[PDB]
């Protein structure tokens, strides 16, 4: 089919793009459960901001995530998930994850299991 | 505060070797601008465009300001830099500016041709702009080429010890002088000393003098060695330790430690400065209501 | 009968009539994270001007006696206030803990270089820094230390405490010097200090992950060297 090339030259820049963005996900993330477990929902609007900061790097780079990050994270206002509204199955669909601003992120899952993401095959995929 | 930025190093090429008369003598002359007083020292040194650049890290700077000039330092309490004044005629193959530059403080040019002194304004990255006034004057300076480098950055610089060395050469540094004075529109003007001996030196009073009866006025003469001539140190002093003037490896103290007032403290080996803990984040807030400090 | 005609050629006229005459709930809250983090920010600064307002009804100078008297007495109006003693170590370790990460500080020293380590500070955000005014144009602004909530294009916004005062601190970029300490492993023997300077770099951090920055005038930098 082709040629098989397998580079671990990694490059510096690269490296300090996804190191600014795992620090940005990993703040947001440590300032809502810091939050999120103490009391009532004080500084919400501040960690959403360093998301959508993320994700703006992510089109200046045009960088990609694994779908794990974009699952957490909303589409509009970009806002963590990892306490959402409702979560609701079988209602005449196959799923539906409601959120505090409206936007919801439904997934397929009614049709058939068995099925995974691209980065979750079992070689497609090395770590590091 | 005084800026005396193009004392020259008695050495033009590689090949030759500085012996220590030569040595003594710009310890003798150190001691001479200390003896009367100034505050700022940049010592120069001149090489060619046609010349074999060395390619060495450790060898690019025959200064030595730790092993001579620390010991002179103690018993003077002054600061020098290290500097180059390129001397560039024709676009030749020579261009290796990206090492030249980072290895020194100061990055000066001494242009003889017409293309070269667009190509200096235009494109290379310099400091300050040194014309031979021992010789003529290229073709012309233009008003609007000179006015926008300025405000680009770099600015012209004047040397009057040149006029100190012969009788013949006076009549064509005054001819290079108001032409530079006039075409510069008296924006950017620094001046400098290039004596090679204490026998050549001058004191504050002497030189605004000098600057009065060649046309500059004697405020914005002054205004030239304290806003002018310190502005320039720190920018090639910001472009080659630190970004390009972004962020800087020099620690900022009250009155004490500066990127120009404290080069000492700073390690001159790669970039870093050591510290210590005068930054906790556990128990100090306001400035004013500290009581440890 | 002059030149200078005062009212004719400017009050008078058709081209300079328009010049003036010469005798003369929770939805629509989080709609934008801009405007919300805004309201959040003037919510404290008012929540902190009410504090020293309830603070001189105390009469009480110690700040963990007026905490507990907050907690008692005005319970909505704890509710928005700042911890700076939580925002501490949750932000502090994790930003000393990323810098050793990303400059590669480790115990070998001897195998540093500086202009690479320059350019990934340039290339690294300073959202969650501890970061200190140490020069300014105002000499107010100097003294102050604090750690970012969020980067602006041309200001600049840091958290302080005082004796009793936890106001969100807006400060200015446009002539002023900041300097931030790196520490090293080691106790009292070698730690780093780096500074930056706000006017030199005056856009979004979305920009800066882009642009390479280049020479400047720098002109208006006398204030480092008049202070
Ligand atoms: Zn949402």
């Amino acid at each position: 089919n082709g040629t098989l090339l397998v580079p671990p030259p990694r490059t510096i820049a690269n490296q300090d793009h996804f190191h600014r963005l795992n620090y940005l996900y990993q703040i947001s993330a440590y300032q809502t459960r810091a939050r999120q477990k103490a009391r009532t929902d004080a500084h919400t609007p501040l960690a959403r901001n360093y998301i959508k900061s993320m994700d703006l790097i992510s089109k200046k780079t045009k960088t990609s995530l694994l779908p794990t990050i974009k699952r957490t994270i909303c589409k509009k206002c970009h806002r963590l998930l990892w306490t959402p509204k409702k979560l609701e199955i079988t209602s005449d669909g196959a799923l539906s994850v409601m959120c505090g601003c409206g936007t919801v992120k439904r997934f397929n899952i009614g049709a058939d299991p068995n099925y995974r993401t691209y980065s979750e095959r079992e070689g497609n995929l090395l770590n590091s | 505060m005084l800026v005396d930025l193009n004392v020259p190093w008695p050495q033009n090429s590689y090949a030759d070797k500085v012996t220590s008369q030569a040595v003594n003598n710009l310890i003798k002359t150190l001691s001479t601008l200390h003896m009367l007083g100034y505050t700022h020292i940049a010592i120069n040194f001149t090489v060619n465009h046609s010349e074999k650049f060395p390619n060495d890290v450790k060898l690019l700077n025959p200064i030595d300001i730790k092993r001579r000039f620390g010991e002179l330092m103690d018993r003077t309490g002054l600061k020098l830099y290290s500097r180059i004044t390129l001397i560039i005629d024709d676009p030749s193959k020579g261009q290796s500016l990206s090492k030249i530059s980072q290895a020194f403080d100061i990055v000066a040019a001494l242009p003889i041709s017409e293309k070269g002194l667009t190509l200096s304004t235009t494109n290379l990255d310099i400091d300050l702009l040194t014309f031979q006034y021992g010789s003529r004057l290229p073709t012309f300076l233009k008003h609007k080429s000179i006015c926008s480098c300025v405000n680009r950055g770099v600015k012209l610089e004047i040397v009057y010890g040149y006029a100190l060395r012969d009788v013949q050469a006076r009549r064509q540094f005054v001819s290079n002088v108001r032409s530079v004075i006039r075409s510069s529109r008296s924006r950017g003007i620094v001046i400098g000393s290039g004596a090679m001996s204490p026998l050549e030196c001058r004191n504050i009073l002497g030189v605004t003098s000098l600057i009065k009866n060649l046309g500059l006025p004697s405020d914005r003469c002054s205004k030239a060695m304290g806003d002018l001539a310190s502005l320039v140190l720190l920018n090639g002093r910001l472009r080659n330790k630190s970004h390009k003037q972004t962020i800087v490896t020099g620690g900022g103290s009250g009155n004490g430690d500066d990127v120009v007032n404290d080069v000492q403290g700073i390690d001159d080996v790669q970039t870093i400065k050591v510290v210590k803990r005068s930054m906790d984040a556990e128990q100090l807030g306001h400035a004013s209501k500290r009581h440890k400090p | 009968m002059d030149r200078t005609q005062t009212f004719i050629k400017d009050c008078l006229f058709t081209k300079c009539l328009e010049d003036p005459e010469k005798p003369f709930d929770y939805q629509r809250i989080n709609k934008n994270s801009k405007i919300a983090l805004r309201e959040y920010i003037n919510n404290c600064k008012k929540n902190t001007k009410k504090c020293l307002k309830l603070a001189y009804e105390n009469k009480i100078t110690d700040k963990e006696d007026l905490l507990h008297y907050i907690e008692e007495k005005h319970p909505t109006i704890y509710e928005s206030l700042p911890q700076y003693v939580d925002f501490v170590p949750m932000y502090k370790e994790l930003w000393i803990n990323y810098i050793k990460e990303l400059l590669n500080i480790t115990k070998n020293l001897k195998t540093f270089n500086g202009s690479l380590a320059l350019l990934k500070l340039s290339m690294a955000d300073y959202n969650g820094a501890l970061l200190r005014v140490t020069k300014s144009k105002n000499k107010t602004l100097i003294g102050l230390q604090g750690i970012v909530i969020w980067d602006s294009q041309k200001f600049f916004i840091m958290i302080v405490k005082g004796n009793i005062i936890d106001e969100i601190k807006c400060i200015p970029k446009k002539g002023t010097v900041f300097q931030f300490e790196i520490p090293i492993s080691d106790d009292d023997d070698s730690a780093l200090r780096y500074s930056i300077l706000g006017d030199r770099f005056k856009y979004r951090s979305v920009d800066r992950a882009g642009r390479k920055f280049k020479s400047r005038r720098c002109d208006d930098m006398l204030y480092y060297i008049q202070n």
